[PDB]
């Protein structure tokens, strides 16, 4: 009989820089053993300093995005200012917990700048627990991406390697290389790569192709 | 005078006096002027000080990215209709994923204010809304009234002593459809200065200007960006 | 709806230069019995947008009733505003998502085609509230069968003329007749342009059976 | 249970068996499966007995009240619309196989089909019931456009007799009805 | 008098003055007439410009209830807008419950009972509106109705609502309306509006003509009088 | 997941690990499992992530209003009782919550234990988590009421280390808080791989 | 006409809310001054009995740890508005991890200052002064039973309202300091009260940016009096 959930795939990556943040995702929308479209980016520009990604069940991703954009306007006409990055992360946890006994099947990562101009990444769970990290990878290929970023960004399990902070240009080629390796071994990943870069000058977008099989 | 107590009671002449009294509450507020070109709808209001050092009470307030309203009358019914106004705009964004047509938003207000003008137990809304907007068919200037008779118009001025602004607008309404953004604004604030006693001047701290444009989001200016508008004026013809 | 009684089948749709063309058959199968073999499964919404559906048919008559009222209710205002095809795609998504959240869904799968402001539109709506846009769509088994024929042409050639697109659908409707147990050799083609919505009659296919003489 | 409806030039012709069973036992040997609603509109019912009796009394209450307001004879399409509203709303609760037929002054003879789902469609002829699958290929090889009334009475009598011979839930006696502009001709047949 | 506050009380001779008071508030509204030909109904409204800042088609009194039904209101305009939304909503339920268009004889009964309910209770007042209902069908022809604030509703061939209610139907009745086509009626409505009070105590007015019948294929819409302008070309010929 | 708390002569010691898993997959290694409710109350996170995070934040919303109305801080027995009544209304609906409430009070130190089942109990030593039973052995062998301050720091740091060694669902860093009469104070936060070289010699 | 809030005058107006403003006029005086170094605040107690315990009479309450308050008029209406204003900042912190700004506090408070006949009771009898240090620096606001919310630079309400405001416009300027404005305030207070000013007639409250604690003075007030 009727089951209210289905899985759609997707992979979301975020990296908190020193004065930037990079949010990337693929554009493939799949179901079962089919491809619905090859053009469906998971990035969403909330403000000029905050980008969210949404994976999982796609019908909840469309609903949850429209709830957040309504409450941004409800904040602004009531408080005469836009929300911060940390205020959205505090608001979203209440929204996700509000349907505790019929949950959203959505994995969420919010990347953006703080009030000091530094990067900030907040990971989530489908019930609404969150924490601030430096980098997270969510979605279907999440297990294929966390061990590599621990090596390169976190410098874990490395001996006598100095800790230079990640520059912007070095962080770009790390993002472009992890999805090429992920598209080889994961079937829910490919067809494009939409990358959003949040700086103190606006939000830049960039698209890199992947393999189409 | 015995018929002059409730909204329910008709008069022996057919005129309900309680609606006639709420018209008089609109004349207690200050004057405000709205007008439009083919491409730009500009409404300009006049602030009023409470004391010498208190801030001036605001008039123009943002509603949506393509609609902003002015105000005249009770501040109780001002925010009460505003909260109903903002709620309907984001519902069309949530459901239909389009902005509202400005014309059918105002028909919701007339249905809103109709019921407290007929059932007993609630006064009419003493309020003086002027509405500027952009649907797909260009700019609009609307006014309402506590008798719920909303009017489409091309220029309008309501509030205290606002007749002198209307007489200015009738002899310049032919000029309004062709001018650009710049003198359209200072066609409008040449009309407010006849709603002033001739001994004081329209300064920076007492006037607000809101503009919504065909490619321009509704923007409220106050006290600092009014100075690019107040330049290029003549004195009063005394 | 927990059990769809009378169901349809796959619906095709593809954009072209200055319009969208949509086809579906005329069959009302009940399980395996082809019980109602003369029904229409394409609704002409006002002048630009246009709807076909699959899944349960009694639920389709309900949405045919509700959307029919909303279009009338805007035309009586006469303010010069109409619903864009993207607005119908937005409204229909919220109707389906709200309906599954009560665990009492509408058993359908709907394709919305529209042409407004010189722009074609082609949208999908799932039972579970999954919606997207694409230059070519297919429901049912047509997502397995006719969909690779649509994508191969659009990748080799991104734009299509009207005669190329209409000829390409009749090939895909032919292939669905061979290998779908719920298909029927009587279908109709609806097309939006800037001239409006036009629905062609009960067309038929042309089959080949020369491999039957082989062993 | 097998029900039958054929329209012709003047009006429509209805027909059904009786044999109300319960499991493998016949509870009622002879049964009025066809039911009057207004003076020109009948329906023949299938599915659950207690459900379809409850629906037909509600539609007769609503349609009978509706025509006294208008001071007009009701439309057959109006009567078929009322069964659709109750069956689509109270689906997952009812098992109803209603076929509505009858003569109308505006439109003549009409036949509508409301199956267990809740949809509504007009047909030239409509059958239904449990034993409807057996004569289902006989009826479209035998049907011919432009029959008279006496041919349709002969058509449905041979059509029902094949399922009544064959289906175990069907049989009993044939009840027929002819609805036209003049009157209603009901008869009980065996053969 | 001293018995006329509530609408729930009787006078000592047996009537309700709150209904009596609300009727002659409609009397101060501008004149709107209606007339039906042998294959349709033609409306006509004398509407006056407020000052100058009216924007040529604002706040019109010709409404559009259904696909084939519209109103010709006169009286309190905002009160008629809410009353028109009752009639818009009433036809949608008949469509949803019965599957075909609302008959006009039944639509006037549903509205007039709703108008009747505001004439009973002390908590509410009667409406200050009166209006027309015109439609056309191939199975029923054309009909024309009339609803007062009390709720009395029945049919006419021609009618008028406003100040000059008597002064307009004095010369409606000198027309042979049973055999005229509605295209001939449109230029004949134009003079009846233009005869009564162009600018005597007022300044200016503007003409509005609604239009339903067989020529519109059952649709109800405004006339194309921007096309051919034949109303004012023919009504202003009555100067002599 | 492994937390422990014990009170002694000089206040209350709170310590916990930082590993959060998802099945057999480690989500993170830097999870703060000791929720700082107030400058005078501390709560833990043991069983359920968003459940312990939400209801303790709702408790921190509640105790502040109590302080503004009555011009006095809430007692530790009161704040434990308010959390017990909020959870009990959702009994059987599938909440996971096993936290502890710590804080100085007018009666002295305070240590209460709160379940999602409604087991509001006081006590002297507690240890909650998947690797909780690995901590009860090493702590109770070394526990005394008259321990020193630096001795009690070494006891709790050792006890988390022995729990993360045997258990698979416990690792990361080892956090350590100290509840004093005026308020709580963060002591230290050490990685297990650094403690492995210290303890092995 | 008036006798009820559901009634208009022929001219405007109420005639019911006008009478509510009159109920403020028999309250005690209260002065707050906004200054870039921070917001100071002063009030007069009007103690009746020596047996009467003084700290049970509240005039400054603490809404939040960076926002003070000052009231006049009816105490019975005041305790309701103080109760909600603590909750509204508390819910905002619960769902946003931040402090509600001083302007948007009073928006939540004024939203049931105007609900008195707007359901489906009487208006309140209390005027309020709100001072606080938010992200736009120090702020000072003022409301009324008509819900008319406004920003003031230095306001004085209660009884002796007009007598204070005339004298208070004489000494205020933009470049004041906080220690200057405190002794500038109570000069006005001893001019407008009837008793000899001492450490038991008045009380103070100051909020600073770096000093979110201590919206109060506790017998340092005795030192300020001799610095007259």
């Amino acid at each position: 009989r009727f089951s209210p959930y289905v899985f759609n795939g997707g992979t979301i990556l975020a990296i908190a820089g020193e004065d930037f943040a990079i949010v990337a995702s693929d554009t493939r929308l799949s179901e079962g053993f089919s491809i619905h479209t090859r053009d469906s980016p998971k990035c969403y520009k909330l403000t000029d300093k905050t980008v969210i990604g949404c994976s999982g069940f796609h019908g909840d991703c469309l609903t949850l995005t429209k709830i957040i954009e309504a409450r941004l306007k409800m904040y602004k006409h009531s408080n005469n200012k836009a929300m911060t990055t940390g205020a959205i992360a505090a608001m979203l946890s209440t929204i996700l917990y509000s349907r505790r006994f019929f949950p959203y099947y959505v994995y969420n990562i919010i990347g953006g700048l703080d009030e000091e101009g530094k990067g900030a990444v907040y990971s989530f769970d489908p019930v609404g627990s969150y924490q601030r990290d430096s980098f997270k990878a969510g979605g279907s290929a999440s297990a294929m991406l966390q061990p590599l970023l621990d090596n390169q960004v976190g410098f874990k399990n490395m001996q006598n390697v100095e800790h230079v902070p990640l520059s912007l240009d070095r962080a770009m080629r790390l993002v472009k290389d992890v999805f090429i390796s992920a598209a080889e071994r994961d079937v829910y990943t490919g067809d494009a790569l939409r990358i959003c870069i949040v700086t103190k000058e606006g939000i830049r977008e960039e698209t890199v192709s992947l393999r189409k099989d | 005078n015995q018929y002059d107590n409730d909204v329910t009671v008709w008069s022996p002449q057919g005129r309900i006096h309680q609606i006639e009294y709420a018209m008089e509450a609109v004349k207690q507020g200050s004057a405000t002027v709205g007008l439009k070109s083919k491409t730009h709808a500009v409404l300009v209001a006049l602030k009023r000080a409470q004391s010498e050092l208190a801030a001036h009470q605001k008039k123009i307030l943002h509603v949506d990215n393509h609609i902003g309203i002015s105000i005249a009358g009770l501040t109780a019914d001002a925010r009460l209709l505003c909260n109903f106004m903002r709620q309907e705009c984001l519902d069309s964004r949530f459901v239909f994923d389009r902005p509202l047509p400005v014309s059918r938003l105002v028909s919701l207000i007339g249905s809103k204010t109709q019921i407290p003008t007929q059932r007993y137990g609630r006064r009419p809304y003493g309020v003086g809304l002027l509405i500027a907007g952009y649907d797909d068919m260009g700019p609009h200037i609307f006014q309402t009234c506590p008798s719920a008779n909303y009017f489409d118009c091309r220029a309008m001025s309501i509030g205290a002593r606002s007749q002198s602004a209307r007489t200015y607008l009738e002899r310049h309404m032919s000029e309004f459809m062709e001018c650009n953004l710049n003198e359209l604004v200072k066609h409008g604030l040449r009309a407010l200065r006849e709603t002033l006693p001739a001994e004081q001047d329209l300064t920076t701290k007492n006037v607000s200007i809101g503009i919504v444009g065909k490619d321009l989001e509704f923007t409220i200016y106050d006290d600092d960006d009014v100075s690019p508008f107040l330049e290029g004026l003549e004195e009063r013809p005394q | 709806t927990q059990n769809p009684m009378v169901t349809g089948t796959s619906v095709l749709g593809v954009k072209f230069e200055g319009g969208v063309v949509i086809a579906a058959d005329m069959l009302g199968s009940y399980g395996s019995l082809a019980r109602f073999r003369n029904i229409s499964r394409i609704m002409r919404v006002n002048n630009s947008t246009m709807l076909g559906a699959s899944g349960d048919y009694a639920d389709f008559q309900y949405l045919k009733q509700v959307l029919g009222q909303m279009v009338i209710d805007e035309e009586l205002l006469g303010d010069g505003h109409s619903y864009s095809p993207r607005a119908i795609h937005s409204w229909l998504t919220r109707a389906m998502y709200s309906r599954r959240s009560k665990m009492n869904p509408l058993w359908n799968t709907m394709v919305i085609g529209g042409y407004a402001d010189g722009e074609s539109f082609l949208g999908y709506v799932d039972m579970l509230g999954v919606a997207y846009e694409a230059p070519s769509l297919a429901t049912g088994y047509g997502a397995y069968l006719a969909q690779p024929l649509l994508r191969e042409v659009l990748e080799k050639q991104p734009v299509l003329s009207q005669t190329e697109a209409r000829d390409l659908v009749e090939r895909c409707m032919r292939v669905l007749y061979y290998r779908d147990a719920r298909s029927y050799n009587r279908f109709q083609i609806a097309t939006v342009t800037e001239k409006g919505v036009e629905i062609e009659g009960p067309l038929s296919t042309e089959t080949n059976w020369d491999i039957a003489h082989m062993i | 249970t097998t029900i039958m409806a054929v329209q012709f030039d003047g009006g429509v012709v209805l027909g059904a068996d009786s044999r109300t069973t319960t499991g493998s036992y016949i509870a009622n040997r002879v049964t009025d499966k066809l039911t009057p609603i207004h003076d020109r509109i009948f329906c023949c019912r299938s599915g659950s007995a207690a459900d379809t009796q409850a629906v037909a009394d509600a539609v007769t209450y609503q349609l009978g009240f509706h025509s006294i307001e208008l001071n007009e004879p009701p439309l057959v399409h109006t009567a078929a619309s009322l069964f659709k509203e109750m069956c689509y709303r109270y689906r997952e609760d009812l098992m109803a196989g209603i076929i509505i037929a009858g003569w109308d002054p505006q439109e003549g003879g009409q036949v509508y089909s409301v199956p267990m789902g809740g949809m509504m469609v007009r047909q030239s002829f409509a059958i239904g019931g449990s034993g409807s699958s057996y004569i289902y290929g006989y009826v479209d090889a035998t049907y011919r456009e432009g029959m008279t009334k006496e041919e349709c009475l002969q058509f449905t009598a041979n059509a029902l007799a094949l399922a009544m011979e064959r289906d175990g839930s069907s049989g009993g006696v044939i009840r027929l009805a002819a609805i036209a502009e003049s009157g209603v001709e009901r008869q009980v047949l065996l053969g | 008098t001293g018995y006329d506050l509530s609408a729930s009380t009787f006078s000592p001779d047996g009537r309700v003055f709150q209904v009596e008071y609300a009727m002659k508030a409609v009397e101060n509204s501008s004149t709107a007439i209606g007339i039906r030909c042998k294959d349709g109904v033609v409306f006509g409204v004398e509407k006056l410009v407020l000052s100058k800042l009216y924007e040529e088609g604002s706040n019109k009194r010709l409404f559009n209830v259904d696909r084939h039904v519209g109103m010709a209101v006169a009286g309190l305009l905002a009160d008629a807008r809410s009353l028109a939304d009752i009639a818009r909503e009433e036809a949608s339920n008949f469509r949803s419950n019965f599957g075909y268009n609302i008959p006009l004889k039944h639509l006037a009964d549903r509205v007039a009972m709703y108008v009747h309910a505001y004439t009973l209770y002390s908590a509410v007042r009667p409406f200050g509106c009166s209006f027309m209902l015109g439609s056309y069908s191939v199975n029923d022809g054309a009909q024309l109705y009339m609803i007062d604030p009390s709720g009395v509703s029945y049919g006419y061939w021609g009618c008028a609502i406003g100040k000059a209610r008597q002064a307009a139907k004095t010369e409606i009745e000198k027309l042979q309306m049973k055999e005229m086509t509605c295209r001939d009626i449109v230029k004949e409505v134009a003079k009846i509006i233009y005869i009564v009070h162009d600018e005597v105590k007022d300044k200016a007015f503007e003409l509005e003509l609604s239009w339903v019948g067989e020529l519109t294929n059952g649709r109800h819409e405004i006339v194309p009088k921007d096309i051919r302008e034949e109303a004012e070309k023919y009504a202003k010929e009555s100067l002599k | 997941t492994t937390t422990l708390a014990f009170k002694f002569r000089h206040g209350v010691i709170v310590a916990a690990d930082s590993r959060a898993t998802a099945g057999a997959y480690i989500a993170s290694q830097t999870v703060k499992k000791v929720i700082e409710i107030n400058p005078y109350l501390l709560g833990t996170m043991a069983g359920g992530a968003a459940d312990c995070s939400f209801w303790e934040r709702l408790l921190a919303r509640q105790c502040r209003i109590y302080e503004l109305r009555n011009k006095e801080r809430i007692s530790v027995a009161a704040a434990s009782k308010l959390l017990a009544n909020m959870v009990y209304q959702y009994k059987g609906m599938g909440l996971s919550m096993g936290t502890m409430i710590c804080g100085w009070d007018k009666r002295g130190p305070g240590l209460y234990y709160v379940d999602s089942e409604g087991n509001r109990i006081s006590g002297a030593t507690f240890s909650v988590g998947s690797g909780s039973v690995y901590a009860y052995g090493v702590m109770d062998r070394g526990y005394s009421y008259d321990l020193e301050v630096e001795q009690a720091y070494d006891l709790a740091r050792r006890a988390i280390y022995q729990a993360t060694y045997r258990d698979a669902y416990s690792g990361g860093a080892v956090n350590l808080y100290h509840v004093r009469e005026d308020g709580w104070i963060r002591v230290s936060s050490d990685n297990v791989a650094d403690l492995h070289e210290k303890y092995s010699g | 006409y008036d006798r009820g809030v559901n009634t208009f005058s022929p001219e405007g107006r109420l005639f019911q809310v006008e009478y509510a403003i009159e109920a403020i006029k028999l309250g005690s005086t209260a002065i707050g001054i906004q200054t870039s170094e921070g917001v100071c605040l002063a009030v007069e107690k009007r103690i009746t009995s020596p047996l009467m315990e003084p700290s049970s009479i509240e005039k400054i309450v603490e809404i939040d740890a960076h926002i003070g308050c000052a009231m006049s008029g009816l105490i019975a209406d005041a305790k309701t508005l103080i109760d909600k204003a603590r909750v509204e900042t508390q819910n905002h912190w619960f769902t946003y991890n931040e402090t509600m700004t001083v302007e948007s506090v009073t928006q939540a408070v004024s939203n049931l200052a105007l609900q008195f006949g707007e359901e489906d009771s009487r208006p309140f009898g209390v005027a309020l002064l709100f001072g606080g240090v938010d992200e736009k620096g120090p702020q000072l606001f003022h409301m009324d039973p008509s819900g008319t919310f406004v920003q003031c630079d230095a306001r004085a309400i209660g009884s002796a309202s007009e007598g204070a405001q005339s004298s208070l416009q004489e000494v205020y300027h933009k470049s004041m300091t906080l220690k200057e404005a405190i002794k500038s305030s109570l000069i006005i207070l001893k001019q407008v009260m009837e008793e000899k000013l001492n450490a038991t007639n008045i009380e103070l409250a100051t909020v600073q940016p770096g000093q979110n604690f201590h919206m109060f003075t506790k017998e340092e007030l005795e030192e300020v009096i001799k610095d007259i």
